[PDB]
Protein backbone atom coordinates (compact mmCIF):
# COMPACT_ATOMS: atom_id res chain seq x y z
CA UNK A 1 0.00 0.00 0.00
CA UNK A 2 2.77 2.55 0.79
CA UNK A 3 4.78 1.54 -2.70
CA UNK A 4 1.45 1.94 -4.64
CA UNK A 5 0.96 5.11 -2.80
CA UNK A 6 4.14 7.10 -3.63
CA UNK A 7 4.03 5.40 -7.06
CA UNK A 8 0.37 6.92 -7.47
CA UNK A 9 2.45 10.74 -6.32
CA UNK A 10 5.43 10.65 -8.47
CA UNK A 11 4.10 12.55 -11.45
CA UNK A 12 1.95 14.72 -9.90
CA UNK A 13 2.47 17.95 -8.78
CA UNK A 14 4.98 19.21 -6.39
CA UNK A 15 4.23 22.33 -4.21
CA UNK A 16 7.56 23.15 -3.18
CA UNK A 17 7.36 26.72 -4.18
CA UNK A 18 4.01 26.85 -2.07
CA UNK A 19 6.06 27.69 0.96
CA UNK A 20 5.94 31.38 0.96
CA UNK A 21 4.98 33.32 3.72
CA UNK A 22 1.10 33.94 4.20
CA UNK A 23 -1.10 36.86 5.50
CA UNK A 24 -4.32 35.42 7.26
CA UNK A 25 -7.73 36.77 9.12
CA UNK A 26 -10.13 34.48 10.81
CA UNK A 27 -13.24 33.75 8.22
CA UNK A 28 -16.14 35.60 7.11
CA UNK A 29 -18.53 35.32 10.24
CA UNK A 30 -20.45 37.05 12.81
CA UNK A 31 -17.81 35.31 15.30
CA UNK A 32 -18.68 33.48 18.10
CA UNK A 33 -15.67 34.05 20.54
CA UNK A 34 -16.03 30.60 22.02
CA UNK A 35 -15.00 28.92 18.72
CA UNK A 36 -11.55 30.18 17.42
CA UNK A 37 -12.60 29.76 13.18
CA UNK A 38 -11.98 26.52 12.48
CA UNK A 39 -10.68 28.09 8.69
CA UNK A 40 -8.65 30.80 7.84
CA UNK A 41 -8.63 33.37 4.94
CA UNK A 42 -5.32 34.16 3.25
CA UNK A 43 -3.69 36.35 0.66
CA UNK A 44 -0.19 35.03 -0.27
CA UNK A 45 2.47 36.40 -3.28
CA UNK A 46 2.69 32.93 -5.79
CA UNK A 47 4.53 32.75 -8.87
CA UNK A 48 2.88 33.28 -12.22
CA UNK A 49 3.54 30.99 -15.57
CA UNK A 50 6.67 33.35 -15.95
CA UNK A 51 9.41 33.47 -13.23
CA UNK B 1 -36.61 54.11 -4.39
CA UNK B 2 -40.42 53.49 -5.89
CA UNK B 3 -42.23 50.49 -6.90
CA UNK B 4 -45.28 51.60 -9.46
CA UNK B 5 -47.33 48.71 -10.04
CA UNK B 6 -50.71 48.61 -12.23
CA UNK B 7 -53.75 47.45 -9.84
CA UNK B 8 -54.60 43.79 -9.49
CA UNK B 9 -51.20 42.81 -10.92
CA UNK B 10 -48.63 41.57 -8.31
CA UNK B 11 -45.62 43.99 -6.86
CA UNK B 12 -42.11 42.65 -5.80
CA UNK B 13 -39.96 44.93 -3.46
CA UNK B 14 -36.16 44.03 -3.46
CA UNK B 15 -34.52 44.61 0.69
CA UNK B 16 -30.98 44.44 1.48
CA UNK B 17 -27.57 43.05 0.74
CA UNK B 18 -27.30 39.57 -1.32
CA UNK B 19 -27.60 36.48 1.49
CA UNK B 20 -24.80 35.25 3.20
CA UNK B 21 -26.19 32.22 5.35
CA UNK B 22 -30.08 31.28 5.67
CA UNK B 23 -31.89 34.04 6.67
CA UNK B 24 -34.41 35.22 9.11
CA UNK B 25 -35.66 38.31 6.99
CA UNK B 26 -38.71 40.18 8.65
CA UNK B 27 -41.22 42.47 6.30
CA UNK B 28 -42.53 45.93 8.02
CA UNK B 29 -44.85 47.90 6.49
CA UNK B 30 -44.83 51.87 7.16
CA UNK B 31 -48.13 54.00 6.12
CA UNK B 32 -47.60 57.66 5.47
CA UNK B 33 -48.00 59.23 9.19
CA UNK B 34 -48.78 55.89 11.02
CA UNK B 35 -46.09 53.83 13.13
CA UNK B 36 -44.50 50.17 11.20
CA UNK B 37 -46.93 47.47 11.14
CA UNK B 38 -45.19 43.98 11.08
CA UNK B 39 -46.08 42.13 8.48
CA UNK B 40 -43.79 39.09 7.84
CA UNK B 41 -41.24 36.82 10.07
CA UNK B 42 -39.31 33.60 9.57
CA UNK B 43 -39.31 35.22 5.87
CA UNK B 44 -42.66 33.82 4.90
CA UNK B 45 -44.65 33.55 8.35
CA UNK B 46 -47.07 36.09 8.68
CA UNK B 47 -49.29 36.51 11.96
CA UNK B 48 -52.86 37.32 12.43
CA UNK B 49 -54.22 40.29 10.48
CA UNK B 50 -52.15 39.52 6.91
CA UNK B 51 -53.54 38.28 4.33
CA UNK B 52 -52.03 35.53 2.33
CA UNK B 53 -51.43 38.11 -0.46
CA UNK B 54 -48.09 39.23 1.24
CA UNK B 55 -45.44 36.63 0.32
CA UNK B 56 -41.32 36.52 0.49
CA UNK B 57 -38.43 34.64 0.03
CA UNK B 58 -38.00 31.30 2.17
CA UNK B 59 -34.57 32.23 4.10
CA UNK B 60 -32.95 29.32 2.64
CA UNK B 61 -31.43 30.18 -0.58
CA UNK B 62 -27.75 31.85 -0.62
CA UNK B 63 -26.29 34.58 -2.84
CA UNK B 64 -29.88 35.82 -3.72
CA UNK B 65 -31.68 38.87 -2.15
CA UNK B 66 -35.12 39.44 0.31
CA UNK B 67 -37.52 39.36 -1.79
CA UNK B 68 -41.65 40.76 -0.62
CA UNK B 69 -44.05 39.46 -3.39
CA UNK B 70 -47.86 41.13 -2.90
CA UNK B 71 -49.97 39.34 -5.17
CA UNK B 72 -52.87 41.64 -6.36
CA UNK B 73 -52.03 44.98 -5.35
CA UNK B 74 -54.48 47.07 -3.44
CA UNK B 75 -54.84 50.56 -3.21
CA UNK B 76 -54.50 50.69 0.96
CA UNK B 77 -51.16 48.49 0.33
CA UNK B 78 -49.54 52.05 -0.83
CA UNK B 79 -46.79 52.91 1.77
CA UNK B 80 -43.03 52.23 2.31
CA UNK B 81 -41.86 49.09 3.02
CA UNK B 82 -38.73 48.14 5.75
CA UNK B 83 -37.76 44.93 6.67
CA UNK B 84 -34.85 43.41 9.29
CA UNK B 85 -32.09 41.02 7.99
CA UNK B 86 -30.93 38.28 9.86
CA UNK B 87 -27.78 36.93 8.18
CA UNK B 88 -26.11 33.63 10.37
CA UNK B 89 -22.70 34.76 8.51
CA UNK B 90 -23.27 38.66 9.37
CA UNK B 91 -23.42 40.69 12.90
CA UNK B 92 -26.87 41.54 14.19
CA UNK B 93 -27.83 44.57 12.05
CA UNK B 94 -29.93 47.59 14.33
CA UNK B 95 -30.05 49.79 11.00
CA UNK B 96 -33.42 48.44 9.58
CA UNK B 97 -33.40 47.85 5.95
CA UNK B 98 -33.60 51.07 3.82
CA UNK B 99 -37.06 51.88 2.36
CA UNK B 100 -39.05 51.25 -0.75
CA UNK B 101 -41.92 52.97 -1.66
CA UNK B 102 -44.85 50.66 -3.16
CA UNK B 103 -47.13 53.28 -5.73
CA UNK B 104 -50.56 51.81 -7.35
CA UNK B 105 -50.95 53.72 -10.29
CA UNK B 106 -54.04 54.95 -11.73
CA UNK B 107 -55.95 56.21 -8.84
CA UNK B 108 -56.31 57.97 -11.35
CA UNK B 109 -57.04 61.71 -11.01
CA UNK B 110 -58.64 63.95 -7.77
CA UNK B 111 -59.28 67.54 -8.13
CA UNK B 112 -58.07 69.50 -5.34
CA UNK B 113 -60.42 71.28 -2.24
CA UNK B 114 -59.37 74.70 -1.86
CA UNK B 115 -60.52 76.96 0.78
CA UNK B 116 -59.26 80.37 1.77
CA UNK B 117 -59.95 81.90 4.58
CA UNK B 118 -59.48 85.36 5.45
CA UNK B 119 -57.11 86.45 8.78
CA UNK B 120 -59.40 86.46 12.26
CA UNK B 121 -60.54 89.12 13.94
CA UNK B 122 -58.54 89.03 17.12
CA UNK B 123 -55.54 88.35 14.80
CA UNK B 124 -56.70 91.69 13.37
CA UNK B 125 -56.80 93.71 16.79
CA UNK B 126 -53.67 91.90 17.54
CA UNK B 127 -51.69 93.54 14.17
CA UNK B 128 -50.99 90.43 12.51
CA UNK B 129 -51.99 89.33 8.99
CA UNK B 130 -52.34 85.96 7.62
CA UNK B 131 -54.27 84.53 4.73
CA UNK B 132 -54.97 80.43 5.33
CA UNK B 133 -55.43 78.55 1.52
CA UNK B 134 -56.26 75.24 2.65
CA UNK B 135 -55.84 72.14 -0.31
CA UNK B 136 -57.15 69.14 0.20
CA UNK B 137 -58.34 65.46 -1.08
CA UNK B 138 -56.28 66.03 -4.68
CA UNK B 139 -53.90 63.61 -6.71
CA UNK B 140 -50.99 63.84 -7.07
CA UNK B 141 -49.26 66.00 -4.82
CA UNK B 142 -47.73 68.46 -7.60
CA UNK B 143 -49.47 71.80 -6.62
CA UNK B 144 -48.06 75.47 -6.96
CA UNK B 145 -49.45 78.09 -5.40
CA UNK B 146 -49.11 81.52 -6.11
CA UNK B 147 -50.68 84.69 -4.90
CA UNK B 148 -52.62 88.01 -5.95
CA UNK B 149 -52.93 91.45 -4.56
CA UNK B 150 -56.20 92.30 -6.30
CA UNK B 151 -54.92 91.99 -10.31
CA UNK B 152 -50.84 91.68 -9.45
CA UNK B 153 -48.72 88.96 -8.17
CA UNK B 154 -47.25 89.01 -4.25
CA UNK B 155 -43.42 87.96 -4.16
CA UNK B 156 -43.14 88.05 -0.53
CA UNK B 157 -44.47 86.56 2.93
CA UNK B 158 -45.64 83.78 0.72
CA UNK B 159 -45.87 80.60 2.78
CA UNK B 160 -46.53 76.70 2.10
CA UNK B 161 -46.59 73.26 3.19
CA UNK B 162 -45.40 70.37 1.05
CA UNK B 163 -48.39 67.57 -0.53
CA UNK B 164 -49.00 65.16 2.51
CA UNK B 165 -50.56 62.15 1.94
CA UNK B 166 -52.46 60.68 5.03
CA UNK B 167 -53.80 57.35 5.25
CA UNK B 168 -55.62 57.63 1.76
CA UNK B 169 -55.04 58.65 -1.81
CA UNK B 170 -55.85 62.42 -0.30
CA UNK B 171 -52.88 64.42 -0.34
CA UNK B 172 -53.06 67.61 2.24
CA UNK B 173 -51.12 70.91 1.30
CA UNK B 174 -51.57 74.30 3.46
CA UNK B 175 -50.92 77.76 2.37
CA UNK B 176 -49.97 80.80 4.65
CA UNK B 177 -49.54 84.41 3.87
CA UNK B 178 -48.12 87.03 6.61
CA UNK B 179 -49.27 90.60 5.57
CA UNK B 180 -49.74 94.06 6.95
CA UNK B 181 -52.75 95.17 8.72
CA UNK B 182 -52.89 98.10 6.86
CA UNK B 183 -52.42 96.43 3.46
CA UNK B 184 -55.62 93.95 4.11
CA UNK B 185 -57.55 97.03 4.27
CA UNK B 186 -55.64 98.86 1.53
CA UNK B 187 -56.18 96.33 -1.44
CA UNK B 188 -59.67 95.66 -3.23
CA UNK B 189 -59.94 92.11 -2.84
CA UNK B 190 -56.82 88.58 -2.63
CA UNK B 191 -56.66 85.55 -4.44
CA UNK B 192 -55.34 82.35 -3.63
CA UNK B 193 -54.52 80.63 -7.11
CA UNK B 194 -53.52 76.88 -6.75
CA UNK B 195 -52.20 74.90 -9.52
CA UNK B 196 -52.76 71.40 -9.85
CA UNK B 197 -51.41 68.75 -12.53
CA UNK B 198 -52.38 71.23 -15.00
CA UNK B 199 -55.81 72.87 -13.96
CA UNK B 200 -55.53 76.37 -11.96
CA UNK B 201 -58.08 77.06 -9.46
CA UNK B 202 -58.12 80.66 -7.86
CA UNK B 203 -60.18 81.91 -4.57
CA UNK B 204 -60.42 85.50 -4.02
CA UNK B 205 -61.87 87.37 -0.60
CA UNK B 206 -62.94 90.57 0.19
CA UNK B 207 -62.55 92.84 3.59
CA UNK B 208 -66.13 94.09 5.17
C1 LIG C 1 -11.24 36.20 1.64
O1 LIG C 1 -10.54 37.42 1.49
C2 LIG C 1 -10.55 37.93 0.15
C3 LIG C 1 -9.70 39.17 0.15
O2 LIG C 1 -8.60 39.05 -0.75
C4 LIG C 1 -11.99 38.19 -0.30
O3 LIG C 1 -11.98 38.56 -1.67
C5 LIG C 1 -12.60 39.86 -1.76
O4 LIG C 1 -13.99 39.77 -1.44
C6 LIG C 1 -14.65 41.04 -1.46
C7 LIG C 1 -16.07 40.79 -1.01
O5 LIG C 1 -16.16 40.71 0.41
C8 LIG C 1 -14.57 41.65 -2.86
O6 LIG C 1 -15.13 42.96 -2.83
C9 LIG C 1 -16.14 43.02 -3.85
O7 LIG C 1 -15.56 43.28 -5.12
C10 LIG C 1 -16.51 43.26 -6.19
C11 LIG C 1 -15.75 43.39 -7.51
O8 LIG C 1 -15.26 44.72 -7.61
C12 LIG C 1 -15.00 45.01 -8.99
O9 LIG C 1 -15.97 45.90 -9.49
C13 LIG C 1 -16.07 47.15 -8.77
C14 LIG C 1 -17.22 47.93 -9.38
O10 LIG C 1 -18.33 47.04 -9.53
C15 LIG C 1 -14.73 47.90 -8.86
O11 LIG C 1 -14.80 49.06 -8.03
C16 LIG C 1 -13.56 47.00 -8.39
O12 LIG C 1 -12.31 47.67 -8.61
C17 LIG C 1 -13.58 45.63 -9.07
O13 LIG C 1 -13.18 45.85 -10.42
C18 LIG C 1 -17.52 44.41 -5.97
O14 LIG C 1 -18.52 44.35 -6.98
C19 LIG C 1 -18.18 44.29 -4.57
O15 LIG C 1 -19.02 45.40 -4.32
C20 LIG C 1 -20.20 44.93 -3.62
O16 LIG C 1 -19.99 44.96 -2.20
C21 LIG C 1 -19.91 46.28 -1.60
C22 LIG C 1 -19.62 46.09 -0.12
O17 LIG C 1 -19.68 47.36 0.52
C23 LIG C 1 -21.22 47.02 -1.86
O18 LIG C 1 -21.18 48.29 -1.23
C24 LIG C 1 -21.40 47.18 -3.37
O19 LIG C 1 -22.57 47.92 -3.65
C25 LIG C 1 -21.41 45.81 -4.07
O20 LIG C 1 -22.66 45.21 -3.72
C26 LIG C 1 -17.14 44.13 -3.47
O21 LIG C 1 -16.47 45.38 -3.34
C27 LIG C 1 -13.12 41.74 -3.33
O22 LIG C 1 -13.07 42.16 -4.68
C28 LIG C 1 -12.43 40.38 -3.19
N1 LIG C 1 -11.03 40.48 -3.55
C29 LIG C 1 -10.33 39.45 -4.05
C30 LIG C 1 -8.89 39.73 -4.37
O23 LIG C 1 -10.84 38.35 -4.24
C31 LIG C 1 -12.85 36.95 -0.12
O24 LIG C 1 -14.22 37.26 -0.37
C32 LIG C 1 -12.71 36.40 1.30
N2 LIG C 1 -13.46 35.16 1.44
C33 LIG C 1 -13.88 34.68 2.62
C34 LIG C 1 -14.64 33.39 2.57
O25 LIG C 1 -13.65 35.27 3.67
C1 LIG D 1 3.75 40.19 -1.28
O1 LIG D 1 4.29 41.01 -2.20
C2 LIG D 1 3.87 42.35 -1.99
C3 LIG D 1 3.92 43.04 -3.33
O2 LIG D 1 3.12 42.34 -4.27
C4 LIG D 1 4.82 42.91 -0.96
O3 LIG D 1 4.35 44.17 -0.51
C5 LIG D 1 5.47 44.88 0.06
O4 LIG D 1 5.27 44.99 1.46
C6 LIG D 1 6.34 45.64 2.16
C7 LIG D 1 6.03 45.52 3.63
O5 LIG D 1 6.29 44.21 4.11
C8 LIG D 1 6.44 47.09 1.68
O6 LIG D 1 7.52 47.72 2.36
C9 LIG D 1 6.68 47.12 0.18
O7 LIG D 1 6.65 48.46 -0.29
C10 LIG D 1 5.62 46.29 -0.56
N1 LIG D 1 5.83 46.28 -2.00
C11 LIG D 1 6.87 45.79 -2.71
C12 LIG D 1 7.99 45.12 -1.94
O8 LIG D 1 6.91 45.87 -3.93
C13 LIG D 1 5.04 41.93 0.19
O9 LIG D 1 6.43 41.62 0.32
C14 LIG D 1 4.18 40.62 0.15
N2 LIG D 1 3.02 40.74 1.02
C15 LIG D 1 2.49 39.74 1.74
C16 LIG D 1 3.19 38.41 1.67
O10 LIG D 1 1.50 39.91 2.45
C1 LIG E 1 -9.44 34.86 15.47
O1 LIG E 1 -9.77 33.82 16.41
C2 LIG E 1 -8.98 33.86 17.60
C3 LIG E 1 -9.27 32.59 18.37
O2 LIG E 1 -8.57 32.54 19.60
C4 LIG E 1 -9.32 35.13 18.36
O3 LIG E 1 -8.60 35.17 19.59
C5 LIG E 1 -8.97 36.33 17.49
O4 LIG E 1 -9.39 37.52 18.14
C6 LIG E 1 -9.66 36.24 16.12
N1 LIG E 1 -9.17 37.30 15.25
C7 LIG E 1 -9.95 38.08 14.49
C8 LIG E 1 -11.42 37.81 14.55
O5 LIG E 1 -9.48 38.97 13.78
Amino acid sequence: IISLWDQSLKPCVKLTPLCVTLQCTNVTNNITDDMRGEMKNCSFNMTTELR
Amino acid sequence: TFVSVAPGQTARITCGEESLGSRSVIWYQQRPGQAPSLIIYNNNDRPSGIPDRFSGSPGSTFGTTATLTITSVEAGDEADYYCHIWDSRRPTNWVFGEGTTLIVLSQPKAAPSVTLFPPSSEELQANKATLVCLISDFYPGAVTVAWKADSSPVKAGVETTTPSKQSNNKYAASSYLSLTPEQWKSHKSYSCQVTHEGSTVEKTVAPT
